[PDB]
């Protein structure tokens, strides 16, 4: 699940470490 | 306080202490030397493995390095492995451990490390509700739900599952069942419970069941350091940009992008028409919970900054007309798509996540009544062949009461202040 129009996701960015 | 030395472990306290002085004092170097001697010297030792792993951990944070930390991830589990291990230090090493694994993006091994810190201290609520934040990471909203009921019904006063739990239903589109777990959870100031996105939610909730009090929320969350301001309640922001709902193309300097969407409008319009027409499976429906009815649905050709291949051999005219203006094709925090709306819709008033885009509207098909678009405090219309401009990091809002279907170009272009260093840098939403 991905924010696109909305902010609906408990997180929108990918962890991807350093 | 901590216990963090077990019996064996009391009688070298001055080693083990000697080494930890090396890493506090940043000679992370001759830290991880002196904690590999003392594993060597004393290989069932918890304090001294612990202290190797926090010199990796930190070593990793210097070098900036994934593998680096993976090893150190590896050695906190080591320390659990140990005998006589004491209550406080294998709380801390496992916590550490799925800490350094979600930042990695290893949510499912962090989601295994969660549960086994629950299977060994069955008692800590707050283990719970950090199992519960990994099954939110990893988008398994029924399993974070079932946790966060565990949680209430033993602690229901506990304000962290509270919010939590309201995000849930909310996201469920229990409207009217969220709003008092997301209010009596952010009025508890539980740690973890002042945060955005439980003003953000509930503010939205409160709007979409008529409670006028849902901008006390978003002025609360202001003052809180949450919002840029009541209307632009955006959550992944770089500070300082130029904040306006309604913006005109030469303000943006995407003059030449906007030229171009206006003089080939028709090429655009008519992909669309032809996908409508005879591949209509690629418009997908809205799918964030934004409607509050109606139709609405979108036909994406880039996301994130990436090409849709497929999509695009749905309209290839579009896409190689597009594929000049890097400003929207590598915008990594918008899309590129069609947006086709019919009659009876209306979009509840939202805000988008990121104020790092502005938002731009062509207009293709547009009926000549019943369609409009607010921002801010100002409501608009489309054109067709025309070109709007908006931040949708401001409260929105969409209705849709012709007697024909509405079809627009929704192209996003980073925020024009944005350096290109922070183009390249900025995660992708
Ligand atoms: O009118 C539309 O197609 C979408 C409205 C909206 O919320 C947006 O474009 O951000
Ligand atoms: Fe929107």
């Amino acid at each position: 699940g991905k924010c696109k129009n909305g902010l609906g996701e408990y997180t929108c960015t990918s962890l991807e470490g350093f | 306080k901590p216990k963090l030395l077990n019996k064996f472990d009391k009688t070298i306290k001055a080693e083990l202490d000697a080494a930890e002085k090396l890493r506090k004092r940043g000679k992370i170097e001759e830290a991880v030397n002196a904690f590999k001697e003392l594993v060597r010297k004393y290989p069932q030792s918890p304090r001294a493995r612990y202290g190797k792993a926090q010199c990796e951990d930190d070593l990793a944070e210097k070098r900036r390095s994934n593998e680096v930390l993976r090893g150190a991830i590896e050695t906190y589990q080591e320390v659990a492995s140990l005998p006589d291990v004491p209550a406080d230090l294998l709380k801390l090493s496992l916590k550490r451990r799925s800490d350094r694994q979600q930042f990695l993006g290893h949510m499912r091994g962090s989601l295994l490390t969660l549960q086994r810190l629950v299977q060994l201290f069955p008692n800590d609520t707050s283990l719970k509700n950090d199992l519960g934040v990994g099954y939110l990471l990893i988008g398994d909203n029924d399993n974070a739900k079932k946790v966060y009921e565990e949680v209430l019904s033993v602690t229901p006063n506990d304000g962290f599952a509270k919010v939590h739990y309201g995000f849930i239903l909310k996201a469920q589109n229990k409207i009217a069942e969220s709003i008092p777990y997301l209010k009596e959870g952010i009025e508890s100031g539980d740690p973890g419970t002042d945060d955005g996105r439980f003003y953000f939610h509930l503010g939205d909730a409160m709007q979409r069941v008529g409670n006028k009090e849902a901008y006390k929320w978003y002025e609360l969350g202001h003052k809180r350091g949450h919002f840029a301001s009541v209307w632009q309640r955006s959550l992944y922001n770089v500070n300082g940009l130029k904040a306006q709902p309604w913006w005109t193309p030469k303000e943006t300097g995407y003059t030449e992008l906007v030229k171009s969407l206006e003089r080939n409008w028709k090429l655009i319009r008519d992909e669309g028409l032809a996908v409508m027409d005879k591949a209509k499976g690629l418009f997908l429906p809205e799918d964030e919970n934004l409607r509050e009815k109606g139709d609405w649905s979108q036909f994406t050709l880039w996301q994130q900054g990436r090409r849709n291949e497929n999509a695009c051999k749905g309209a290839p005219k579009t896409c190689t007309l597009l594929e000049k203006f890097p400003e929207t094709t590598g915008c990594r925090r918008g899309q590129i798509k069609y947006s086709i709306m019919h009659p009876g819709t209306h979009v509840w008033p939202h805000t988008g996540p990121t104020n790092c885009r502005l938002r731009m509207h062509l207009g293709l098909v547009i009926p000549k009544e019943g369609c409009k678009i607010r921002c801010a405090n100002e409501t608009k219309t489309w054109e067709e062949g025309k070109v709007l401009i908006f931040d949708d990091s401001f409260e929105h809002e969409v209705w849709q009461d012709a007697s024909s279907f509405r079809l627009i170009f929704i192209v996003d272009v980073w925020h024009p202040e944005l350096t290109p260093q922070q183009r390249r840098s900025l995660p992708a939403i």
